[PDB]
């Protein structure tokens, strides 16, 4: 089968930026070579058909180009709306995709608003708001004491319009290692703060 | 767009073909087996009713071209998952047209098929400029300057081709 | 009328075989080949196969062979995936495609979900949390579950956190809104949440 080798994995970039996807395949692809956009939820759509058409209902900021083994997708101004898993895909010879790029929109810096919620068993939530970049530290303490392993993270995709992220970090612990504590914190590290903001009870 | 074209219910072409069609028929005469060569003329139509872009269990897509006094040249198709091609040419001529047929001591209709070796890729068009043959019975069928397509999903000939083996 | 209806979800066990349909209609069936494409977050998008429906002809990719098996049935406009010796890695949506070879003309269907797990159907609890405001759908099993705010009326402000993995094999997400201050002793806050797979449906009011 033929190989698709697409490149990068990943990029951040702002909009109004020009961003550049490349693929190579294995073998001479005939300018069968077509550009998807994935979007969770939704299955891939279409941008660009034989290197360089552009499908109807695609703007014109996405153009394509290549030739016997080398092709690139370029978005020349970057939107909000972009943020996507970009793949390229030959059907030159059967169908075989790339494997991906993850496109992330770059902004000014949020900061996280922090709450937290009090807690069978335990589970006490902290939730970050809007924040931009997506780097950002939780760290559980009860009775200053770092707990490790009995917390897991969840993330929200970038904003349509702000390109901002929330965070929950869940602390799950037994309601008798729980019940003796009294001191639960939610200390947070991000850019956007001076210094690490603890919201506890 | 094409000089032979089948139409989808959307108005789509489905079958899209150029060719000029050279026959050359050995008929009964009341003297004797002679020899008639003639061309496709350029007055030839696709039969509306005749023709089909397939149907769901029943039919196969099919071009049919009706020519001269009561005569059709149908090239029938058959697909798997990455090629086609025209696995039947059926020529039926009527041999009581005096103007192709003069002498003749039928005036019969006749009907003459065979495989073909039109076939290419699925998403190309058939190519063949110097002239793919048919043998049938009696009949010689020469289709010149080719470019033929089936399966198509839009009124136009992609930009892929399979030319045929005798143009190299 | 171009339309590519798949077959709902799938919760399979380990080792376990799976069987997906995909239902064409508004074109002519054997025009076109149906392709099967895996769409996970860990692999992203994969081709595994066509078939020609009419022939049966069905080209497979290197790594999907004899995993994928693709079938079809004229009669009913009817294309089948089967999958053997289903993994954990198997767990992903499938896309049915309408499609020759060019990309130019295919269609895609809705998806169907699998999921690979040894788990039991079963349904979440619905705990509740500028001021910000939620609840907590915790352990329920299998994905997914549909969290809105006053029947649909509050829209701005929501994040619905993409579930979690607990390490018992159930699933454990929250539903978050930001309000003013001031709207708390007046408006009220409802969280529907529908587990269509166990057809648990929980309305929760938020208050402190």
């Amino acid at each position: 089968d033929i190989q698709m080798t697409q490149s990068p994995s990943s990029l951040s970039a702002s909009v109004g930026d020009r961003v550049t996807i490349t693929c190579k395949a294995s073998q001479d692809i005939d300018r069968y070579m077509a550009w998807y956009q994935d979007k969770p939820g939704k299955a891939p759509r279409l941008l660009i058909h034989d290197t360089s058409t552009l499908q109807s209902g695609v703007p014109s900021r996405f153009s394509g180009s290549g030739s016997g083994r080398d092709y690139t997708l370029t978005i020349s101004n970057l939107e909000p709306e972009d943020f996507a898993t970009y793949y390229c895909l030959q059907y030159d010879n059967l169908w075989t995709f790339g494997g991906g790029t993850k496109v992330e929109i770059k902004r000014t810096v949020a900061a996280p608003s922090v709450f937290i919620f009090p807690p069978g068993t335990a589970s006490v939530v902290c939730l970050l708001n809007n924040f931009y970049p997506r780097e950002a530290k939780v760290q559980w303490k009860v009775d200053n004491a770092l707990q490790s392993g009995n917390s897991q993270e969840s993330v929200t995709e970038q904003d349509s319009k702000d390109s901002t992220y929330s965070l929950s970090s869940t602390l799950t612990l037994s309601k008798a290692d729980y019940e003796k504590h009294k001191v639960y914190a939610c200390e947070v590290t991000h850019q956007g703060l001076s210094s690490p903001v603890t919201k506890s009870f | 767009m094409a000089m032979f074209m089948v139409k989808n219910g959307n108005g789509t072409a489905c079958i899209m073909a150029n060719f000029s069609a050279a026959f050359s028929v050995n008929y009964d005469t009341k003297s004797g087996p002679k020899n008639m060569t003639f061309d496709l003329p350029s007055d030839a139509t696709v039969v509306l009713n005749r023709s089909s872009c397939g149907k769901e269990n029943t039919s196969d897509p099919s071009l049919v071209i009706a020519f001269g006094r009561g005569h059709t040249l149908t090239l029938n198709f058959t697909r798997n998952a990455t090629r086609y091609s025209v696995q039947l040419m059926s020529f039926v001529y009527n041999l009581s047209d005096t103007h192709l047929f003069p002498n003749a001591s039928s005036k019969e209709i006749k009907t003459v098929e065979s495989i073909t070796d039109i076939r290419a890729d699925i998403d190309k068009k058939y190519r063949c400029v110097s002239g793919t043959q048919v043998h049938m019975n009696n009949v010689t069928v020469t289709l010149h300057d080719a470019t033929i397509q089936a399966y198509l999903s839009n009124s136009s000939f992609s930009r892929g081709e399979t030319r045929c083996e005798q143009d190299r | 009328q171009v339309q590519l209806v798949q077959s709902g979800a799938e919760v399979k066990k380990p080792g376990s075989s799976v069987k997906v349909s995909c239902k064409a209609s508004g074109y002519i069936f054997t025009n076109y080949n149906i392709h099967w494409v895996k769409k996970s977050p860990g692999q992203g998008l994969e081709w595994i196969g066509a078939i020609y429906p009419g022939n049966g002809d069905a080209p497979y990719s290197q790594k999907f062979q004899g995993k994928a098996t693709l079938t079809a049935d004229t009669s009913t406009s009817t294309t089948y995936m089967e999958l053997s010796s289903l993994r954990s890695e198997d767990t992903a949506v499938y896309y049915c495609v309408r499609a020759n070879w060019d990309v130019a003309f295919a269609y895609w269907g809705q998806g169907t979900l699998v999921t690979v797990s040894s788990a039991s159907t079963k349904g979440p609890s619905v705990f509740p949390l500028t001021a910000a405001l939620g609840c907590l759908v915790k352990d329920y099993f299998p994905e997914p579950v549909t969290v809105s705010w006053n029947s649909g009326a509050l829209t701005s402000g929501v994040h619905t956190f993409p579930a979690v993995l607990q390490s018992s094999g159930l699933y454990s997400l929250s539903s978050v809104v930001t309000v003013p201050s001031s709207s708390l002793g007046t408006q009220t806050y409802i969280c529907n949440v529908n587990h269509k797979p166990s057809n648990t449906k929980v309305d929760k009011k938020v208050e402190p």
